[PDB]
């Protein structure tokens, strides 16, 4: 009956899930930052 | 593909313990709390 | 430079569809990665160059001054065609034509020798491999 | 990668980086301490026998 029940529902293995989650979505957000600006006149280096 | 947008810098090491090599201790584990 | 836009990569070929309107791509970053040449009609895809981490195997130094360098994640056929100079951030270029070449999942290490027996572990190197100064 | 993240691909950028003194290799020092810290966690766990 343990085999059955691992597999039945998605929120099985949810305290595995989100620490694998955790790791990628702050990465995501480390990348997106470097759109901004910090009140400068523009975010791309090499134009300013 | 976003694995592949990480051009500024963000890569990932991979493990000491290779998946194949933890399933080696815990199958000891699982015939020396049998026998 | 492409107009202004100054930069650094290798440019290749896309098949991206550019509508009449519109000259600059752009990701995720907001940072252009395909331009159009401004003399034909063609499109170009930008990607930086190869780049990556360097890693120093060593005993101590009393014990010997001999070592071994490990390339990160690296396919092992990539280093020798950058041997020249003016082309490598580090100059002592000589090693990576040293002692051969062995491919482990975290690049290839180049300066140490693979045996087949088993031994415990002395300097881990990653993926189930480890280095140790033997006879 | 700090020298890279920020001032990437500019020349001129990672000279002035250099007058920050020693940001990039605190970082570069704080994260190895997690890195060599995860292999213990399983060498702990799995590595009982
Ligand atoms: C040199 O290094 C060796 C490493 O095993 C050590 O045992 C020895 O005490 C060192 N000698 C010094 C630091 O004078
Ligand atoms: C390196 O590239 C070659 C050529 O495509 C390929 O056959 C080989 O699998 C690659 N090696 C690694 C370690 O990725
Ligand atoms: C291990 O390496 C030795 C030489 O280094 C070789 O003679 C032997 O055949 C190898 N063993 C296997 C199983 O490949």
């Amino acid at each position: 009956k343990i085999q059955d029940s691992l597999s039945s529902t998605a929120s099985a293995l949810g305290k595995l899930q989100d620490v694998v989650n955790h790791n990628a979505q702050a990465l995501n957000t480390l990348v997106k930052q470097l759109s901004s600006k910090f009140g400068a006149i523009s975010s791309v280096l090499n134009d300013i | 593909l976003i694995c592949a947008q990480k051009f500024k810098g963000l890569t990932v090491l991979p493990p000491l313990l290779t998946d194949e090599m933890i399933a080696q201790y815990t199958s000891a584990l699982l015939a020396g709390t049998i026998t | 430079n492409f107009n202004g836009l100054k930069g650094t990569g290798v440019l290749t070929e896309s098949n991206k569809k550019f509508l009449p309107f519109q000259q600059f791509g752009r990701d995720i970053a907001d940072t252009t990665d395909a331009v159009r040449d401004p003399q034909t009609l063609e499109i170009l895809d930008i990607t930086p160059c190869s780049f990556g981490g360097v890693s120093v195997i060593t005993p101590g130094t009393n014990t010997s001054n001999q070592v071994a360098v490990l390339y990160q994640g690296v396919n092992c056929t990539e280093v020798p065609v950058a041997i020249h100079a003016d082309q490598l951030t580090p100059t002592w270029r000589v090693y990576s034509t040293g002692s051969n070449v062995f491919q482990t999942r975290a690049g290839c290490l180049i300066g140490a020798e693979y045996v087949n027996n088993s031994y415990e572990c002395d300097i881990p190197i990653g993926a189930g491999i480890c280095a140790s100064y033997q006879t | 990668d700090c020298t890279m993240y920020i001032c990437g691909d500019s020349t001129e950028c990672s000279n002035l980086l250099l007058q920050y003194g020693s940001f990039c290799t605190q970082l570069k020092r704080a994260l190895t301490g997690i890195a060599v810290e995860q292999d213990k966690n399983t060498q702990e766990v799995f590595a009982q026998v």
